């Protein structure tokens, strides 16, 4: 087990943070350097890795703005739901981002050149006589200090009647998708007026509503495979070759429901929250409210691995219904080599399992016990009343510090864990 | 001379045919002429039959041009409107500008009334202010158009037999001298007979009722036929309420609801009828589906060029 | 547990101005499955 | 004297997008005024790397730099435009890169062989060996301009660089290579083509993406048009056969859309021997776009088949597929097939036409979907000139009569537009003995656009029937149409008079129709008074003083006293239209 070692922390210290400080996504980039954290309000904040180094701030830019609807006249919001990066075309780096209605395509670039030379004005702009000029001069270029600056290039807007909860760049540098609660449009990264509705599961009339779409991905190697999830437990595996309209599945991954543990909430703790392909293109881990569960792409009718995250909650499941703590969209991320998997949990713990040795840990991202380069020792929660000095009685977990969003450096062994108002960046001890 | 002004306005009409953006001085002069024409008119504009009646448009330009094609080109066929030229729409500015231009060019062959959504707070909140901010970037146009709205006649008496208004009726109204007693140079109120007149809707529910909109009232049939008998009226045309069928007969055929905006709010996909006052006062409807939008819809099941 | 008839108060006294339909669809398909 | 130029040279440094755009466009005057031994060293180094990111500024700058072959100093210093264009060839945008590449190609012709090999080939190699996947995408299009004029070693190096590009990682580079494959191959030695481009074509037509495999089809078309016909069965044909049975429907659609050109390239023998089965498979495809595309080329394909067995093959292989497609479930397929089914009639001799083409025709006409009847009707000329429509008129009549009356006036407008051709192709007595009833209803139709179309079609007919037929047919009906209550129907008679006077002649108009018009002048509706003024204004140019001063002038004088303003204005307009100044 890689013993993890505290490395950094962002955000403030006072626990009265306003609503526009709750981190709402965390996403590294393809090569590893940058790290975007788009909290509520829109204020994307990009961290660059110091050329291991620590992460220091690179740019900052209000991405979205509090809008207002015309027809439904709604309080169309400004949260940042997803932040996906694009590959590297030149010395600039691009990244989509979305609130519940829009999708912008920002662009972050450095600049160290300033025009130096004027014709009709002085160095301060104070203009001289119009006619006294005798020899024209052309501005020259001379160095200045790095001034990183973001700016939107396109805005894909007004195509989703419902809220947006996914995007994914297609594996061919050209297109991507964006899956609202009931449809899936396939945009194009250079055409900001047309879309192509590729899936629709909206019924004829609304009142007979059964399921919705709670996630959508693509395939990291194939150009014609998305995996849009479903709010009942099923996972379609669409295929954009056999027919232009991909409404009919080419597979359907569905657990053959177990009648043993059937309970009262047997449909609300079994609704997928995030499906994530596996960095090679074979497995497709998904995370419902109580167990990450690693499907396989060649065996539909059953998963091949099942890891229980916080099993000590299947009793309190009743009490978890009156405080709306049972609708929580947890999120899971893979290792760089498809051997370890991580997912968030309550009370700031974040479980990270291990595929090849079947071990598991439970660390704790907190402040008042950790210093740089120390080690995080496994916290072990106890379900019973027998509690001895190194376990927490489940009657004491604070059900208001949820580690929803997490990431994992592509190649190296650095992770970023985003609690309510901080961004701990625990790495491991380089020896 | 008026000839040069008319030729310049015709050239601007052809320019509008080209869908060209306008400058400020043109709209200011047009507004000044409109106000000069309108200050002499009272609350009850006298429209002489025959005429083509149309209800809400809510700034949908394409539906308006389609209406123009179906009903003929002005001034060959007379036209009339019943308010709701703003709110819940994308192209209010073009609608109002073309309306004012055609009105100035053909003062006496076209009439335009005012609607409940022609109120300062309502227009400011419902798109129009944002639309002006996007197209000019300043609120001067908003002030000009609100000034023009103030002078707009409230009701229209067609040939002394048919009465047409946008909103509805009011308990305190029994005869038109009440409407002619109002001072149309004011902001749309929240209470009073005029508000209920502009903010009411028919009530199929028996007797009186409380308007769910929170402003106005729900006139019953009793007052309607009492008004008709007192003033010798047959029908009372109206608009401002959405109907999936374009027009409906309610209150024992006493009320005909006209809607000229297919797919009001672009969601309901309704029909749109225009109840033409024939030469002999009969009612004819020419229903038209939502106008085919050019290069639309953006979202289609059909494969686009880049994908094919 | 079986007493969810009272906890139905959530979807009872709610006035959703079109928020996401996952939370509404869950508590709306939750009671009809039993009542 | 240089004040405006002094303003303009500093105006490309402001913050207004329009100001910078205008300065960029006018850069020509600044360059001309600065000189020629100063432009290269002062202005170009300033435009080398600009921080303008607007698509409308960089595009204009590239297009302007593309036309600086003279100001820079002449064809001897043209290599001074490379530093400022290589920096635009590698920008994040796409249209900017395309324009920069086009300008680079355009200015490449001004170099000299030694100058080329010294300063331009290094640019290509560099861009095609760069680091970003935009330098390579832009470089993948400068080989077809610098291959012909270079030496042998440079030629081999360029071939190696292209072969390296065709095996790149980023699908964008491979897409660019697949796009430029044919354009590059069109300048290679034939033996070198056979031995070097073919492996590239195969490796790009068996790709793992599909945005590359779909462009491999166009590459195949060009390559086939290049090579002789003794090797198509061993070099190109296997790849085309594989593509015609691909798995991604985009590739099959691309093959279907490029079938006439594919046939013209492969030749008649290979066409007849192999392509026909592929065409049948394309028609019987499970998709919908593939079927529509394959149907669109039913006529162009059958028209280019070998004359030896055209009729046999058509009737033995292709006819059943069309027969099945006629009753298809999709709409686009049926519409596309209907729009071109008329080209098959003149390929048989009208005997096979009557024997098997007729049924399909009736099925299409009887179809309850719109635009299918419109397409089938609009091209009737074929059978008319092959079977003699007089024979089929007995079947045409029910379809035309049922299509003339519908709900939406859109179909009513498209068929009224198509009416004049059929009217001309049908006859005189047949038309008058039958579709005359229809004509009358058309004028009193509700939607006004249909009234316009009916009036225009009347005009077209009376211009094709001249005077006597009109005088013996419509004259009384249109004249009596002036009693309807709805003023619109009387105005319709007014426009009909206006459109028909110039075709019926003043000897009859003024003698019979005019007095009615003068009666209409006194309508109790202003909408008609000014219409009758406009009509008088329109017939004046063919009216003389003898009748003008006798009847017209009193009428305009009376109209000028009306209460309405428009009536007076239009009467005055007429008064002046009489060329009186």
């Amino acid at each position: 087990d890689i013993q993890w070692c505290f490395s950094q922390v962002k955000g403030a210290v006072d626990d009265d943070v306003a609503e526009a400080d709750i981190i709402s996504t965390v996403e590294f980039n393809h090569s590893g350097e940058l790290l975007a954290t788009g909290d509520k309000g829109g204020r994307v904040v990009i961290f660059q890795q110091e050329q291991r180094g620590e992460y220091n701030v690179y740019s900052t830019f209000q991405s979205h703005e509090p809008e207002f609807d015309y027809l439904k006249s709604l309080e169309i919001e400004e949260k940042i739901n997803k932040i996906r990066w694009l590959p590297q075309k030149n010395a600039a780096q691009f990244l989509l981002s979305t609130n519940d209605k829009t999708i912008k395509l920002w662009k972050i670039s450095e600049r160290d050149k300033r025009p130096e030379g004027y014709n009709l004005k002085e160095e301060d702009g104070r203009y001289r006589d119009p006619t006294t000029v005798t020899t024209l001069r052309v501005p020259v270029f001379r160095p200045m200090d790095l001034m990183v600056e973001a700016s939107p290039r396109r805005i894909f807007a007004n195509a989703h009647t419902y809220h947006i909860n996914s995007i994914s760049i297609n594996s061919d540098y050209e297109t991507y998708l964006s899956a609202d609660d009931l449809r899936i449009n396939l945009w194009h990264l250079e055409i900001t007026d047309r879309s192509f509705n590729i899936v629709d599961i909206k019924p004829a009339n609304m009142e007979e509503l059964t399921e919705v779409i709670t996630a959508a991905e693509f395939h990291p190697n194939s150009c014609n495979t998305f995996v849009y999830s479903s709010s009942k437990g099923t996972i379609r595996l669409c295929d954009m070759r056999a027919s232009a309209l991909c409404d009919r599945h080419s597979k359907l991954f569905e657990e053959p429901e177990d009648p043993s543990n059937r309970s009262f909430f047997s449909e609300i703790i079994s609704s997928i929250s995030d499906v994530k392909f596996s960095h090679s293109g074979r497995y497709m881990m998904t995370r419902d409210y109580l167990s990450v569960k690693i499907w396989d792409l060649n065996m539909e009718n059953r998963p091949v691995e099942t890891y229980q995250v916080h099993e000590y909650l299947r009793s309190k499941l009743c009490s978890l219904y009156e405080n709306d703590c049972i609708f929580d969209k947890f999120e899971c991320c893979w290792n760089g080599s498809d051997s370890v998997v991580m997912t968030g949990s309550y009370n700031n713990f974040f479980r990270m399992f291990d595929r090849n040795t079947k071990r598991d840990i439970t660390l704790e991202a907190s402040r008042e016990n950790n210093k740089p380069r120390t080690v995080l020792k496994p916290r072990k929660v106890c379900a019973s009343g027998k509690r001895k000095k190194d376990e927490i009685s489940v009657d004491s977990l604070d059900f208001n510090k949820k580690i929803l969003h997490t990431a994992w450096h592509p190649k190296e062994n650095i992770i970023a864990v985003a609690t309510t108002n901080n961004l701990y960046i625990f790495q491991d001890k380089v020896n | 001379d008026e000839k040069v002004f008319t030729k310049e306005l015709d050239q601007w009409i052809e320019q509008l045919n080209e869908c060209k953006q306008l400058s400020e001085s043109q709209v200011k002069s047009l507004c000044e002429k409109a106000k000069e024409i309108l200050t002499k008119e009272s609350n009850v504009q006298e429209v002489r039959c025959p005429v083509t009646v149309c209800g809400d448009v809510h700034g949908q330009f394409h539906d308006l041009m389609e209406l123009f094609r179906i009903g003929g080109k002005s001034p060959d066929t007379n036209y009339l409107f019943m308010g709701d030229y703003v709110d819940r729409g994308y192209y209010s500015v073009e609608t109002v500008t073309l309306l004012v231009a055609l009105k100035v060019r053909y003062r006496e062959r076209i009439t335009i009334l005012r609607g409940n959504h022609e109120s300062r707070q309502i227009t400011q909140v419902y798109g129009f202010y944002d639309e002006c901010l996007r197209k000019y970037g300043n609120a001067n146009v908003w002030k000009y158009f609100t000034d023009l709205f103030d002078y707009l006649p409230l009701t229209a008496l067609v040939d002394g037999q048919i009465f047409c208004l946008h909103g509805g009726l009011s308990p305190s109204i029994d005869t038109l001298d009440h409407i002619r007693a109002l001072d149309r140079l004011q902001e749309v109120p929240h209470e009073g007979p005029m508000c209920d007149l502009l903010w009411s809707d028919p009530d199929d529910r028996g007797g009186w009722g409380i308007s769910p909109r929170g402003a106005g009232y729900t006139f019953g049939q009793d007052i309607s036929e009492t008004f008709n008998h007192a003033n010798g009226l047959t029908l009372v045309s109206r608009a401002h309420q959405l109907v999936m069928e374009g027009y409906n007969w309610c209150h024992d055929r006493n009320v005909v609801t006209i809607f000229s905006a297919p797919n009001y709010c672009y969601r309901c996909g309704n029909q749109a009828a225009i109840m033409e006052l024939d030469d002999t006062l009969k009612y004819s409807f020419l229903q038209f589906d939502p106008a085919p939008r050019r290069g639309e819809p953006h979202v289609t099941r059909r494969t686009p060029d880049y994908f094919l | 547990l079986l007493e969810l008839a009272k906890k139905k108060l959530k979807e009872l006294e709610e006035e959703e101005p079109d928020p996401d339909l996952r939370k509404k669809t869950l508590v709306r398909n939750m009671i009809k499955k039993l009542e | 004297s240089l004040y405006p130029i002094a303003v303009l040279i500093d105006e490309l440094r402001n913050e207004d997008v329009q100001l910078r755009l205008n300065s960029i466009k006018k850069l020509s005057t600044i360059a001309l005024a600065l000189g020629v031994e100063r432009t290269r060293s002062e202005l170009l180094p300033f435009l080398t790397d600009t921080i303008y990111d607007e698509d409308e500024v960089l595009l204009a700058l590239a297009e302007q730099l593309g036309t600086f072959t003279t100001l820079v100093g002449g064809p001897e210093y043209v290599h001074c435009l490379l530093p400022p264009l290589e920096s635009l060839a590698t920008v994040e945008e796409t249209v900017v890169r395309d324009k920069a590449v086009e300008s680079l190609r355009a200015i490449s012709h001004e170099h000299s062989p030694s100058d080329l090999e010294a300063h331009f080939v290094p640019l290509v190699k560099r861009l095609a060996g760069g680091d970003w996947f935009t330098s390579r995408t832009s470089a993948c299009g400068l080989f077809s301009v610098c291959y012909p004029r270079v030496s042998s070693a440079v030629k081999a190096e360029l071939r190696q660089y292209f072969r390296n590009l065709c095996s790149d990682d980023t699908p964008m580079v491979r897409r660019a290579a697949a796009s430029k494959l044919g354009e590059f191959a069109k300048v290679l030695e034939l033996d070198n083509v056979k031995s070097e481009i073919i492996p590239m074509f195969s490796n790009l037509a068996s790709d793992e993406q599909d945005s590359v495999r779909l462009l491999a089809v166009e590459a195949c078309v060009n390559i086939a048009q290049l090579l002789p016909q003794e090797d198509l069965e061993a070099l190109v044909m296997p790849t085309l056969r594989q593509a015609a049975e691909d798995k991604s429907w985009r590739v099959r659609y691309m093959v279907a859309d490029k079938f006439t050109e594919l046939q013209k390239a492969v030749g008649p023998e290979i066409t007849k021997t192999d392509l026909v089965p592929a065409f049948q498979n394309l028609m019987k495809d499970c998709e919908a776009e593939v079927r529509a595309a394959a149907s669109h080329k039913v006529k162009e394909f059958c028209e280019n088949l070998s004359a030896d067995c055209r009729e046999n093959v058509i009737m033995s292989q292709i006819l059943p597929c069309i027969k099945e497609l006629v009753s298809d479930a999709n709409q686009h397929v049926k519409s596309a097939l209907a729009s071109v089914i008329m080209g098959l009639s003149p390929i048989l001799g009208k005997d096979n036409t009557i024997e098997h083409l007729l049924p399909l025709f009736l099925a299409q006409l009887k179809d309850e979907c719109p635009e299918v009847r419109l397409n089938i009707i609009s091209n009737l000329d074929c059978v008319n000139e092959v079977i003699g429509i007089r024979q089929l008129s007995q079947s045409l009549l029910p379809a035309i009569v049922e299509l003339a009356e519908d709900a939406k006036w859109r179909v009513r407008l498209a068929i009224i537009e198509y009416m004049p051709l059929l009217a001309g192709q049908l006859g005189v007595e047949f038309f008058d003995e039958k579709l005359n009833s229809l004509c009358m209803a058309w004028l009193v139709d509700h939607v006004y656009a249909i009234r316009e179309a009916a009036t225009s079609n009347l005009k077209k007919l009376v211009e094709k029937f001249g005077k006597e037929w009109a005088h013996a047919t419509i004259i009384p009906k249109v004249l009596a149409m002036s009693g309807d209550p709805n003023y619109l129907h009387r105005m319709t008679t007014l426009f009909c008079i206006n459109v028909l006077s110039e075709v019926c002649g003043q000897d009859i108009t003024t003698k019979h129709m005019l007095p009615t018009v003068l009666r209409m002048a006194g309508d109790p509706v202003a909408n008609v008074r000014f219409n009758v003024a406009k009509s008088l204004q329109k017939i004046g140019p063919i009216l003389d003083n003898s009748t003008l001063q006798s009847e017209v002038k009193p009428i305009l004088e009376k109209l000028t006293q009306d209460q309405d303003v428009d009536v007076k204005y239009f009467a005055q307009e007429a008064l002046t239209v009489l060329s009186l100044a």
